[PDB]
RNA sequence: UCUGUUUACCAGGUCAGGUCCGGAAGGAAGCAGCCAAGGCAGA
RNA sequence: CCCGGCGAGGGGAGUGAAAAAGAACCUGAAACCGUGUACGUACAAGCAGUGGGAGCACGCUGGCGUGUGACUGCGUACC
RNA sequence: CGAAGGUGUGCUGUGAGGCAUGCUGGAGGUAUCAGAAGUGCGAAUGCUGACAUAAGUAACGAUAAAGCGGGUGAAAAGCCCGCUCGCCGGAAGACCAAGGGUUCCUGUCCAACGUUAAUCGGGGCAGGGUGAGUCGACCCCUAAGGCGAGGCCGAAAGGCG
């Protein structure tokens, strides 16, 4: 399936060739919609991503969704971060075995395609 | 046929009395794995009297 | 016909904040002012990551009645209340102690 | 390759928006 | 069973439609009385 | 030092909550959270979760050792009753009360 | 007492990653991985 | 920040004079439903009170209040 | 330095009542003597709202019928997948007109709605979807019937043609 040891493999190739100014031009559509520079501070927030899941038992990735108040303390402590940020690098990995598990069951094609750009009234960003 | 007076919560009451659930007292434990389950109930992990019965 | 302004000086009178004075950044229509380093709130914001805004207590500027504050004579050093003339034909302020133009 | 790129693409970016 | 009401929309604009109504003394009364309370819509009409 | 959990609007009567309820007041949490696990009742899942957070409170904002823990007071409150309609036969109606109960934990180490 | 494998933080040692102090020299608290070690077993 | 289902709801934290002001939001009455404590109740007949009254509990400074009311006299709601 | 109102308690009057005061409340209240009254509630099978009672009782909408494995998931008797079983088949199938008006299809969500759960839906939110010289409507022609220039009639409105 799709583990945090997956994500440790997705994030550890992907903090080699990641790039905030390489990868906001490689698509025409998200840059013009959302602003094209909300993409990221990809060294540091990669190295932390790595860090933090540098700071879990092997189960704990294998197995995310046992972490609790005291796994994100020791997890925070670890890498000398705090334990909200740990708390959202849970919340992305969350999202990314949404879209994982989406992109198991849909046709590649179908939940690629389907994917939507969404503001709250058509008026331009509220 | 239906009441003539509003009956009293007194009453009411009464009536419930023998409303109450019973709390199962033993919680038996078993031998290998050692959680708590009922008696004669596989456990959560499918261990019963030592075995482990289903894969699962 | 407008009182106080953009850009004025003024003291508070009334608040937390009496005594002090400032730099009016804008007015609002209901009769509200926005004064610099006055009346601070501590608001909390929810991190938004289209526009990169970060979580936290931000400190910021919430409008206080015009009615609270007086425009600020910097020859008396006390707040004061403002008139108007015709001076040329233009329309012009003036405080009301030392009757000199503004 | 095409779930290589559907990983990468909406990775760093659908990390970016959210 | 069989109710009251079977609907046609032919038979329910001849009948009440705003045409209808015009069409008389009485109607344009009804008008005038609905007019006169500020309804939302006067007559059946889509 | 007391501790409190609340789930307000809950939908079961307060009547039928209070069963359950009154099975687990004045024990230990560890035997009360046993007790609740192996009740067949709706209830019992709704007091599990809040006798749970209960803990959980104590121990993190409180900084209680969960052994120490027992029931003191827990209680079922009414809740606001939301009114429905059943037609029945004849043409007569019904208006329907859907209940709901706030069910109240406490929990101390004393 | 060898070998098979188990035990997140709150026994120990190494302590990568990351993080604190320092311009630098370097230290440091320590998450994970490993080995003690404690569960449970083949003898 | 924490429990929970990326819930519901809750608990801390923070704002505020106040959050038993939290949007199911001024004040928050009664019926109605409960949790806790005192007292009484499992040989007892009735508009449920009133008159008498033992004990027990709690307040006081051996007496005075407060709650309760075993036991007995009389006692068939209001319009 | 805490008004009205809410809640207690104590004192005082022959009575409706009054005074004082602990908590609650957080800005209005009002002596005295006069004045005006939408002036006092338990009843009206009174009117509105709220909450009881029977009672966790009756009931859960055709007596065509279910069983298992796997999946998803916080949780699966009910959802998807597979396998057997069973019911309709001059219909419980397929296509229209009427009538409805988005219920269609996809994704997503589970408070309320669905007589239970619901991860499912004809429920919520967002998106998509209806392509005509030759199918219909329009259009050409009239039926019954309607309206009806002039006209006839009628106090007025109007009736008949
Ligand atoms: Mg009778
Ligand atoms: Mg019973
Ligand atoms: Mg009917
Ligand atoms: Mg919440
Ligand atoms: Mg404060
Ligand atoms: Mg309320
Ligand atoms: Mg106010
Ligand atoms: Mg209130
Ligand atoms: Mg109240
Ligand atoms: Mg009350
Ligand atoms: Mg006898
Ligand atoms: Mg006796
Ligand atoms: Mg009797
Ligand atoms: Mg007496
Ligand atoms: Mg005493
Ligand atoms: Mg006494
Ligand atoms: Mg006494
Ligand atoms: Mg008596
Ligand atoms: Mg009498
Ligand atoms: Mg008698
Ligand atoms: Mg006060
Ligand atoms: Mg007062
Ligand atoms: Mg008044
Ligand atoms: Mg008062
Ligand atoms: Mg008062
Ligand atoms: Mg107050
Ligand atoms: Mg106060
Ligand atoms: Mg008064
Ligand atoms: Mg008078
Ligand atoms: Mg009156
Ligand atoms: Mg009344
Ligand atoms: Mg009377
Ligand atoms: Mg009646
Ligand atoms: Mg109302
Ligand atoms: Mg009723
Ligand atoms: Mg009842
Ligand atoms: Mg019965
Ligand atoms: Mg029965
Ligand atoms: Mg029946
Ligand atoms: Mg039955
Ligand atoms: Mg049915
Ligand atoms: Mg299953
Ligand atoms: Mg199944
Ligand atoms: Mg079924
Ligand atoms: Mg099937
Ligand atoms: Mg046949
Ligand atoms: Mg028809
Ligand atoms: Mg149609
Ligand atoms: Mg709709
Ligand atoms: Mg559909
Ligand atoms: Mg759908
Ligand atoms: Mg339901
Ligand atoms: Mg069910
Ligand atoms: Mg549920
Ligand atoms: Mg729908
Ligand atoms: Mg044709
Ligand atoms: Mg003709
Ligand atoms: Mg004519
Ligand atoms: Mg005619």
């Amino acid at each position: 399936g799709f583990d945090l040891n997956d994500f440790l493999e997705q994030l550890r190739q992907m903090k080699n060739m990641g790039g905030x100014x390489x990868x906001x031009x490689x698509x025409x559509x998200x840059x013009x919609x959302x602003x094209x520079x909300x993409x990221x501070x990809d060294d540091k927030v990669l190295v932390r991503m790595e860090a933090i899941i540098n700071s879990m038992t092997m189960k704990e990735r294998a197995k995310p969704e046992i972490i609790k108040g005291s796994r994100k303390r020791r997890i925070a402590a670890g890498c000398g971060m705090q334990v909200q940020d740990v708390n959202r690098l849970l919340k992305q990995f969350d999202d990314m075995q949404r879209m994982m598990k989406k992109m198991k069951k849909g046709g590649x094609x179908x939940x690629x395609x389907x994917x939507x750009x969404x503001x709250x009234x058509x008026x331009x960003x509220x | 046929a239906v009441q003539q007076n509003k009956p009293t919560r007194s009453k009411r009451g009464m009536r419930r009395s023998h409303d109450a659930l019973t709390a199962v007292t033993s919680l038996s434990v078993d031998k290998t794995s050692g959680e708590k389950h009922l008696r004669h109930h596989i456990t959560a992990d499918g261990y019963y009297r030592g075995r482990k019965v289903i894969a699962k | 016909a407008a009182k106080i302004r953009r850009d004025d000086e003024v003291i508070v009178l009334t608040g937390k904040d009496k005594g002090k004075r400032g730099k009016v950044k804008n007015v609002l229509s209901s009769g509200k002012v926005i004064v610099e380093g006055i009346n601070l709130v501590k608001k909390h914001q929810k991190p938004v990551p289209a526009l990169n805004q970060p979580g936290g207590i931000v400190e910021k500027e919430a409008a206080i009645q015009v009615s609270n504050v007086a425009i600020f004579n910097a020859a008396t050093g006390k707040a004061d209340r403002v008139g108007f003339r015709f001076e040329d034909g233009k329309k012009v302020r003036f405080f009301k102690s030392n009757s000199e133009t503004i | 390759m095409k779930q290589s790129t559907l990983a990468l693409l909406l990775l760093l970016l659908l990390l970016t928006p959210v | 069973m069989k109710r009251t009401f079977q609907p046609s929309v032919l038979k329910r604009n001849r009948s009440h439609g705003f045409r209808a109504r015009m069409a008389t003394k009485n109607g344009r009364q009804v008008l005038a009385r609905r007019r006169a309370k500020g309804r939302a819509r006067l007559t059946v009409s889509k | 030092m007391e501790t409190i959990a609340k789930h307000r609007h809950a939908r079961s009567s307060a009547q039928k909550v209070r069963l359950v309820a009154d099975l687990i007041r004045g024990k230990k949490v560890s035997q009360a959270l046993d007790i609740l696990t192996y009740t067949n009742k709706k209830a019992a899942v709704l007091v599990k979760k809040v006798l749970e957070s209960a803990i959980a409170n104590a121990e993190h904002n409180d900084g209680a050792d969960i052994d120490d823990l027992k029931v003191t007071k827990i209680f079922v409150d009414e809740g606001p009753s939301m009114k429905r309609i059943m037609p029945r036969a004849k043409g007569r109606a019904d208006r329907i009360l859907k209940r709901t109960s706030h069910i109240t934990v406490v929990v101390s180490d004393r």
